[PDB]
């Protein structure tokens, strides 16, 4: 079962501020045939989850595009250029790589 | 608009069975394969069942082969889980979630429904 660490746990942000979160992959995700099957989930608060970013970049629908995602293998990256309100909440990363799917730790956007 | 909702939730008896609903509408339910999702208080994530277009279950966490059961009515536009010896580590917050294949993942969640472990 592939772990998703995503650092940092807690990261206290000022509005307007770049932003990079982290998605450690224990395993690689380009040892099969699904390469980087790696997605991004936010989720504000008394909301339920919504797709952000799929497949390390692809940004989804309803997504701004302040938000990019990066990375290949095991070390991926998402950056929000100008950090708003309505980003704040709970990121989690995602993979399908690999069976089965396995979700991360989460990263809390938390104004200071 | 893809809407998807969950009901059934609440206070279950340890060691007993509860079925989750979950009600799909703006998109042909039957074309698509779902799921259940769950999330615990430590608001860790974790995926309870997959079920394909066909109403076949394609996937069960290991731990969970024995008391989950993941179908769906298609008619009712419906899909269902069924747990059964439900312990304590049971008590998450359940979400149904669509398999979108371009993601190959989750592409949208319902709301949730809480279901809270007692004894
Ligand atoms: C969860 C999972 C990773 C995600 C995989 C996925 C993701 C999207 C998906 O989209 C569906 O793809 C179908 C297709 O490829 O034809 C289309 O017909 C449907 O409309 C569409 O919902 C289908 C599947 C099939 C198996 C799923 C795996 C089962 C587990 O082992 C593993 O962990």
């Amino acid at each position: 079962d592939i772990e998703l660490t995503q650092s940092p746990p807690s990261l206290p942000v000022s509005l307007g501020d770049q932003v990079s979160i982290s998605c450690r992959s224990s395993q690689s995700l380009v040892s099969n045939n699904r390469r980087n099957y790696l997605h991004w989930y936010l989720q504000k608060p008394g909301q339920s989850p919504k797709l952000v970013i799929y497949k390390v970049s692809n940004r989804f629908s309803g997504v701004p595009d302040r938000f990019s995602g990066s990375g290949s293998g095991t070390d991926f990256t998402l950056k929000i250029s100008r950090v708003a309100a309505e980003d704040l909440g709970l990121y989690f990363c995602s993979q399908s790589s690999h069976v089965p799917l396995t979700f991360g730790s989460g990263t809390k956007l938390e104004i200071k | 608009q893809v809407q998807l909702q969950e009901s059934g939730g609440g206070l279950v008896n340890l060691g007993g069975s509860m079925t989750l609903s979950c009600v799909a509408s703006g998109f042909t339910f039957n074309t698509y394969y779902m799921s259940w999702v769950r999330q615990t208080p430590e608001k860790t994530l974790e995926l309870v069942a997959a079920i394909n277009s066909d109403g076949e279950p394609i996937y069960y966490p290991d731990t969970l082969k024995g008391r989950v059961t993941i179908s769906r009515d298609n008619a009712k536009k419906t899909l269902y889980l069924q747990m059964s010896s439900l312990n304590f580590e049971d008590t998450a917050l359940y979400y149904c979630a669509r398999l979108n294949y371009a993601v190959y993942g989750m592409d949208y969640w319902g709301q949730g429904t809480t279901v809270t472990v007692s004894s």
